[PDB]
RNA sequence: CCCACAGCCCCCGCCGCGGAGCCGAGGGCAAGCUGGUGCCAGCAGCCGCGGUAAUUCCAGCUCGGCGAGCGUCGCGCGGCGCUGCUGCAGUUGAAACGCCCGUAGUUGGCCCCCCGCCGCCACGAGGAAACGGGAGCGCUCCAGGCAGGCCCGUUGGAC
RNA sequence: CCCGCCGGCCGCCCAGGGAAACCGGGAGGCUCCGGGCUCUGGGGGGAGUAUGGCCGCAAGGCUGAAACUUGAAGGCAUUG
């Protein structure tokens, strides 16, 4: 029936004490309930997409046991992206699990300018690199109007994250879709962890929360 | 035995589809303005 | 044998900064090292340092503040035409807004921004950001 | 490192690349000359010869013919693509023979076939297959 | 030899590297329908011109503002854009050029300028009348649908005096 | 009107033919229903189809791409960071000489503020255009060319 | 006896790295990819074969192709 918070953060979100998701991310608080985001994302601002569905088998005494692994990404096209996977005996159940996991884990994306500054940010802040398996990715900021120079799979992730200009290079076995998606996800995740001369400002900490 | 052993319905004499841009205009209304499931049996069942 | 002192110094600096230390010791001092450190200090990356005279390749001590992200050198010092700097900036630096490239010119050691200002070229030494 | 990097080392790098670029199979094939002398077509897109004998995990007999190139006098084997096209080919007849998709290597399940028939007696084989042209002159 | 050998010539369009792409096909068909494009070569031509402008703007922007060549070429490019009506009058900084889109190029075609004036019912009707030489620019009649009008010539477009 | 003469373009009168093909529909790669044949005939650049529903052969219907053009064969560049200066790899996938000495070759710590020479950077002189870039110009547009109106920078063909 | 320094031979191991097994006195400091020098390799066979050259009493060693053929051969690890 009604959603009953099972966590302290969940109860606080049930109340109006927390007003934005950046107030959660800035303290590295984990998210364990799908409601903690949908309450912050009620409208259909976000969007879900199925990337790849693969079947995996386990040999046994009499025949093989088959199952499906699924990958799903979600984003609002405004500095928010998520990626998850799920496995189950049924394709639909695997899709639901993957969607839930993608919703659960999410990170903000920092965006910047190429050379000139004017209007809202349109490309990644700087060069971002990611790694997963044998796959490495490079994201280089591009001028306005340059579009997204990337493969169809990576381009979908960039569009969901909300980036309109970027140059990409892929190395390794890129035909392994999950590893490429993970590499780009990690590169995007690293964005809010690189120190720049603009962030050198020394701010005193606040006791509240 | 004879080669080409493996090797007739009256042609549907219908007005030719328009040529040039008018053909392009046809598809625009075909996929959006006009109700479509592209190519399944049920769609072909309806058109008969 | 020892060849590039600056490379050793920069590698030691980055190694110390990685594990959040506060002071490093570099063994063979030299003028180029001192100018490199002066530029780094002027741009606000490594605070202050001191040189200890022993009559034999003086040592040097630097104090860090956890701002430096990466430093390195280009061993075969290539020549950079005054109009061929943006290619190297794109290839080497994370962005065109922040980061520095060090060149040695007939006018002395200077940042690539200054060289662009005076429309001159020279040889490349290193880079940091 | 594992590569020479001194400021006065252009000659060594040049000779290293010169020596080591010969290890690539494609580059050798293209710039060694043995392939040029061995290829019956002698670098041409297609050649002209004369028919001399009609012959034959998938188990499907294929129809082909033996050809003797006019300009070179050597013997090769060519394959007749379409269905029932062997009848259009008669013993001791002039044909135009081209290559397959792959330059040199065999295509498909056909063993040792690298040439294709495209024109017979001055009329396109595919055109004859669709009845566009006719062989009543022969 | 013949003097005709020294005449120049060049292509005017670029083909996509990946032909089959569903979003691209949808967008191209959409644009063709709105602007009544005869075929897909016009889109390639527009992309070519846009790429040329963008490359010029990039090369100029890579330099310092107080560079004589930068001032010269930027002034020339901005004057051309303003005269052709692709860029708005109030914009004078080189940055605004890089955000341009082919729709802006298309909107200055003769069919579009006569349709926005209410002189034609639709783009297709506009093309049909243009082919039948019933329109005039200034004192001259133009029968090329792709003819591009200039801002100072927009108000001088009318119906051909001799047209029936 | 033009033209050495004839065309052609363009202009003025009368009468008035509106004609689309080439490839494909299992995947790469956008596009699906009946009838034949039965590992035969055939398709298939690669994976593969065909031994009684053949989503792949042969035909009809329908559909997709480009379009006055489409397809096939060979070569070059790209793809390819699979020739790697930028920028590969060398424990086990291909690959560190059995070890030492050693010439040619390549590379060589730190130090003197102001002189000479070599490299280096910047500027300049001198030296064909055409091509390429690029300022200006409405050959009806365009590919193009160096023009045009009038009261023309000495009109211009700058660099 | 225990507290150290230099040199050498070993074991376990946080980071970090890697396809992983594993290394961590490096196989780390590297797509955020430039310390110096030398050697080797470019899908699997044909083949370390043929023909030449040098060496050796010989057995043999060093150097070392092409035509043609083929769609995979291999590494580490998981379930049976
Ligand atoms: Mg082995
Ligand atoms: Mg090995
Ligand atoms: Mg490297
Ligand atoms: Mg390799
Ligand atoms: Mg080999």
């Amino acid at each position: 029936e009604e959603w009953h918070p099972s966590t302290k953060l969940g109860r606080l979100v049930k109340a109006g004490k927390i007003e934005s998701l950046y107030d959660i991310f800035k303290y590295s608080l984990p998210i364990k309930e799908t409601e903690i985001i949908d309450y912050f994302f009620p409208k259909s601002e976000l969007a879900e997409e199925v990337c790849n569905i693969m079947s995996v088998q386990k040999q046994t005494t009499a025949g093989q046991r088959t199952r499906f692994r699924a990958h799903v990404i979600v984003g609002n096209r405004d500095g928010f992206i998520g990626y998850g996977a799920g496995v189950s005996k049924e394709v639909a159940n695997a899709i639901k699990k993957a969607a839930k996991n993608a919703r659960l884990n999410i990170v903000p994306v920092r965006r910047g300018f190429w050379g000139g500054k004017l209007g809202d940010p349109h490309t990644v802040s700087s060069k971002l690199s990611g790694k997963c398996g044998s796959v490495r990715v490079r994201l280089i900021p591009a001028p306005r109007g340059a579009g997204i120079v990337a493969s169809p799979t990576v381009a979908k992730v960039l569009e969901f994250a909300g980036v309109s200009d970027v140059f990409t290079r892929q190395s390794g076995h890129s035909r392994t879709l999950m590893n490429s998606v993970g590499a780009v996800y990690n590169a995007l995740k690293s964005s809010y962890s690189i120190l720049t001369p603009d962030l050198w400002k020394k701010e005193q900490l606040d006791h509240v929360q | 035995t004879s080669a080409g052993k493996v090797r007739k319905k009256e042609k549907k004499e219908k007005p030719r589809p328009p040529r040039g841009r008018a053909y392009k205009r046809l598809l625009y209304n075909k996929n959006f303005v006009d109700d479509t499931r592209l190519g399944p049996n049920n769609l072909l069942i309806r058109q008969k | 044998v020892r060849i590039n002192v600056l490379r050793d110094a920069l590698k030691s600096i980055c190694n110390a900064q990685r594990i959040g230390k506060k002071q490093v010791i570099v063994r063979p001092s030299s003028k180029v090292i001192i100018e490199f450190l002066q530029l780094m200090q002027k741009n606000g990356y490594i605070s202050d340092f001191a040189v200890v005279d022993n009559h034999r390749s003086n040592r040097i001590v630097v104090n860090l503040i956890g701002r430096l992200n990466k430093a390195g050198v280009i061993s075969p010092r290539f020549d950079i035409p005054a109009n061929d700097i943006e290619k190297w900036v794109v290839n080497l630096l994370p962005s065109r807004l922040f980061g520095h490239i060090i060149l040695t010119t007939s006018q002395g050691i200077m940042d690539h921004i200054e060289a662009q200002h005076r429309q001159i070229g020279g040889k490349v030494i290193g880079y940091f950001y | 490192m594992s590569k020479t990097s001194g400021l006065y080392t252009a000659r060594k790098l040049r000779t290293v690349r010169r020596v080591n670029r010969w290890a690539d199979k494609k580059y050798r094939k293209a710039h060694l000359g043995t392939w040029l002398k061995a290829n019956p077509l002698e670098g041409a897109c297609m050649a002209r010869g004369i028919v001399t004998q009609k012959i034959g995990p998938n188990s499907a007999v294929r129809k082909a013919v033996r050809v003797q190139l006019t300009k070179n006098s050597k013997k090769i084997t060519a394959f007749v693509p379409r269905d029932g096209s062997i009848t259009y080919i008669d013993n001791n007849d002039e044909v135009l023979v081209a290559g397959f998709g792959r330059a040199g290597r065999a295509v498909g399940d056909i063993p040792g076939c690298r040439f294709k028939v495209i024109k017979v007696a001055g009329i396109g084989l595919l055109a004859l297959f669709l009845r566009k042209r006719e062989k009543r002159a022969r | 030899p013949r003097i005709s050998r020294h005449r120049n010539s060049s292509k005017t369009y670029s083909t996509p590297k990946k032909p089959f792409t569903k979003p691209r096909l949808d967008a191209e068909l959409k644009l063709c329908g709105e602007y009544g494009l005869k075929c897909k070569r016009e889109i390639y031509r527009a992309r070519y011109m846009l790429a040329k402008i963008r490359r010029t703007a990039r090369n100029l922007l890579t330099l310092d503002e107080n560079d004589i060549k930068r001032r010269f070429e930027g002034a020339a490019l901005l004057r051309r854009l303003h005269m052709l009506g692709i860029l708005d009058e109030e914009k004078d900084q080189l940055d605004y050029v890089l955000g341009l889109r082919i729709e802006d190029i298309f909107k200055r075609r003769l069919q579009s300028v006569i349709v926005e004036s209410k002189l034609a019912k639709s783009v297709h009707h506009a093309r049909n009348m243009i082919k039948a030489r019933h329109i005039s620019v200034g004192g001259q009649i133009v029968n090329i649908p792709s003819y591009m009008v200039r801002i100072s010539n927009t108000s001088r477009v009318a119906i051909a005096d001799t047209s029936s």
